[PDB]
């Protein structure tokens, strides 16, 4: 729905159309919509990549929610767990290594 | 490298047959085996765990980080080959 | 060589019920003795050990590692 001069995405999964409405598809203006932050944490975003069914749309993600309680790292023996967790905490561990990692 | 062989993989150590980054598995007998042998697969599936025991002599199933998918392999015949060391009845009868 | 004709078996540990060469079954009622045949019976074969309750006087079924799919044997 509209704002004030742009557009928002809520949740609520309830809302049904009625019959003969015209069916469309997304475009990538719309797709911008769903995967962004509110407006507020733009600033204080981080980009880590880009979605995999299109891969046009760009992903952010907000410091404050990120870090702020239990983050787990998951996978399978022989598969890349070295492999991915080198790598995740290369790119997300960068310019804040403040945290800690026992 | 540690290499397991045995006929009652059920029966063995869980940690024993976990020890293994290939595979590499021929025939395996009996039913109730297959009881903790579901077990035994860590990158695979349950479509080509279901064809061991029908798998004659000679033939094997492969997979891991050397194969892109599961493969059945026909292993040719070693030139030479093993021998063996137990005697028949019938020539102890032939006197 | 270990030929032991007997009607309970389960006295043995069952960890030897691996080694044989043929399976045979007559009829049978009793709980342990037929349950400790099953526990070592070559799977694909059901419709055969269960009509054994219909089996009339003298038939019976005989097959294993030299019979290499199911057999009902009548001895002559
Ligand atoms: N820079 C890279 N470019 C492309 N592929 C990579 C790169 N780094 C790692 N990989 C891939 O990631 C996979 C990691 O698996 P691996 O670390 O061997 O699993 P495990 O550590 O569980 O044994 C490897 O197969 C490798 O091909
Ligand atoms: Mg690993």
């Amino acid at each position: 729905k509209r704002e004030l001069n742009g557009y928002v995405f809520i949740s609520e999964d309830w809302r049904l159309p009625a019959l003969g409405s015209s069916a469309v598809p997304l475009t990538s203006d719309f797709l911008n919509i769903i995967y962004s932050i509110d407006k507020e944490e733009l600033p204080k975003a981080v980009e880590l990549g880009v979605d995999s069914r299109t891969k046009t749309v760009k992903i952010f993600a907000s410091v404050d929610k990120l870090l702020s309680r239990h983050l787990a790292v998951l996978g399978s023996t022989g598969y890349g767990k070295s492999n991915f967790n080198a790598l995740l905490t290369r790119k997300v561990s960068e310019k804040y290594p403040n945290s800690r990692i026992v | 490298s540690l290499i397991v062989s045995t006929q009652r993989p059920s029966e063995l150590s869980p940690t024993v047959l976990a020890m293994c980054s290939n595979w590499f598995s021929l025939r395996l007998t009996n039913e109730r085996d297959l009881q903790a042998l579901r077990y035994a697969m860590e990158s695979g599936n349950e479509q080509i765990l279901k064809q061991i025991s029908g798998l004659p002599r000679g033939d094997a199933v492969a997979f891991g980080s050397a194969f892109n998918l599961p493969v059945r392999i026909s292993i040719n015949q070693a030139r030479p080959g093993p021998k063996s060391s137990d005697a028949v009845f019938s020539e102890e009868w032939a006197n």
